[PDB]
């Protein structure tokens, strides 16, 4: 199928300055449409998994402002301008353009 | 074999508006690359070509003037190119459309800015998540639709075609 | 739009297990129902989808076809069908609703665990 | 006028070849909710009886022993109520597709089972911000192209209908 593979694995969590989410995909995702499909996921305890970014193009109305992401088509970076405590959480990369489908191992951030 | 002179020219006045008609009315913005039949602008002056030839011969029955059949027979002749124009056309038109797009036919922009989004030649689904979805199947049926208009529309210039073949004798 | 599923369950291995994720406040026939199993020590892993308008089923092929999915459109719930459950596939799995046209799955459940 | 109504037979021979072939391309599954146009069935025997009635009316155009004063009335009378009966079929549906439907008129199974999953009568998502799909997009142009398909229709058949009524006069 296909493996996604991310970095860091803990990146201990710091307000502000440090904000950076990596992930790969080691088909080359891309169907020549111009697009790419890329999607993220945010769990943290307490509440139902909740989509935070579709195809790294937009963002779902609630979602806080200082968000943000894009990618080149191999290599996918999250960048936050200032991360906070209340959305701490793991990031989840996701592709969807095969079966069968394969979610990423995530990030656990403490 | 040559049975009326005069009842085909009605027929020929009807067919030409029939041109004009849907000339017109498949001027709807369908997708960046418009098909080949609208780009071309084929369908409103090969429509009133044939309006003309049929006005030229439907209501004269005369006959002793040089000028009305030289020039009865030298717009036969452009007749036949525009018929044999149409088939060429419609035959790469529903080729290019059924089988796989390979040409690019730019439009003008009053029929190509409304939808800039979409394509109307190849819409399958990229991804699994939307293999059943209502875009797909929409543009599966005006597929369908624009796939049975020009069957239609070869139908009808076929048998116009014939039509002009028994009476330009 | 609500989405209301039945509590967590304990069963033994070997055993089977239903789940019940009721839907409501939508179009039923409209969305491709997808089920996303979490298990401890790594992230999400997709399992199956089905659609219960015309009975299309869709399979990971990770296993030797043990999914087995069905859908009911009377009461518009989806039930679940295992067999033969093992020590490691102790996980809890979620119902998540589609929107096709770019909202993959934006719509999640509430999940349900079990554990054997 | 009654002088040259040997010329129309070819016209009412096309205008039955127009409502044969439009009710064979209307007959594709646009839609679970067809227009009444097409679930009555009518434009199929309404053609198939202008064919009809277009081979008889230009038979001999005199007075046989018996071969064309029988049916120029009971005939007629025919294309006068299939006309009537076609403008108020037209009328009911365009006013159907213009405001909500208040028919359900169910398509038949042959071809629903093909695009079984289409709806033109309520095509807005309750999402104020997703207008902009393109799903909207393909909706607005299937009324579109439906409404100039019928206004056409209409005006087509007022069109026959009127030359039909002064020549039958």
């Amino acid at each position: 199928d296909i493996v996604m593979t991310q970095t860091p694995l803990s990146l201990p969590v710091t307000p502000g300055e440090p904000a950076s989410i990596s992930c790969r995909s080691s088909k080359s995702l891309l169907h020549s449409n111009g697009i790419t499909y890329l999607y993220w996921y945010l769990q943290k305890p307490g509440q139902s998994p909740q989509l935070l970014i579709y195809q790294m193009s937009n963002l779902v109305s609630g979602v806080p402002d200082r968000f943000s992401g894009s990618g080149s088509g191999t290599d996918f970076t999250l960048k936050i301008s200032r991360v906070e405590a209340e959305d701490v959480g793991v990031y989840y990369c996701a592709q969807n353009l095969e079966l069968p489908y394969t979610f990423g191992g995530g990030t656990k951030v403490e | 074999f040559m049975r009326e002179s005069k009842t085909l020219g009605a027929v020929q006045i009807m067919n030409g508006l029939f041109h004009i008609a849907l000339g017109g009315l498949l001027m709807i913005p369908a997708g960046i690359y418009a098909p080949i039949c609208v780009t071309v602008w084929y369908p409103l002056w090969g429509g009133i070509m044939y309006i003309i030839s049929g006005s030229l011969l439907a209501a004269t029955e005369k006959n002793s003037r040089k000028c009305l059949v030289k020039g009865k027979m030298i717009m036969n002749s452009l007749s036949l190119f525009a018929a044999i124009s149409g088939m060429i056309l419609s035959i790469m038109d529903i080729l290019n459309i059924k089988i796989s797009h390979f040409l690019k036919m730019e439009s003008l922009n009053f029929i190509r800015a409304h939808t800039p989004y979409i394509n109307i030649y190849n819409c399958e689904p990229a991804n699994p998540s939307e293999k059943n979805s209502p875009s797909t199947q929409y543009c599966y049926s005006i597929q369908s639709l624009f796939l049975g208009i020009l069957s239609v529309m070869l139908i009808f210039a076929f048998f116009q075609e014939l039509v002009i073949a028994g009476i330009v004798e | 739009v609500q989405l209301v599923q039945s509590g967590a369950e304990v069963k033994k291995p070997g055993s089977s297990v239903k789940v019940s994720c009721k839907a409501s406040g939508y179009a039923f026939s409209y969305s491709w129902i997808n089920w996303v199993r979490q298990a401890p020590g790594q992230g999400l892993e997709w399992m199956g989808r089905i659609f219960p308008g015309d009975g299309d089923t869709d399979y990971n092929g990770k296993f030797k076809g043990r999914v087995t999915i069905t859908a009911d459109k009377s009461t518009s719930t989806a039930y679940m069908e295992l067999s033969s459950l093992r020590s490691e596939d102790t996980a809890v799995y979620y119902c998540a609703r589609n929107v096709f046209d770019g909202y993959w799955l934006v719509y999640w459940g509430q999940g349900t665990l079990v554990t054997v």
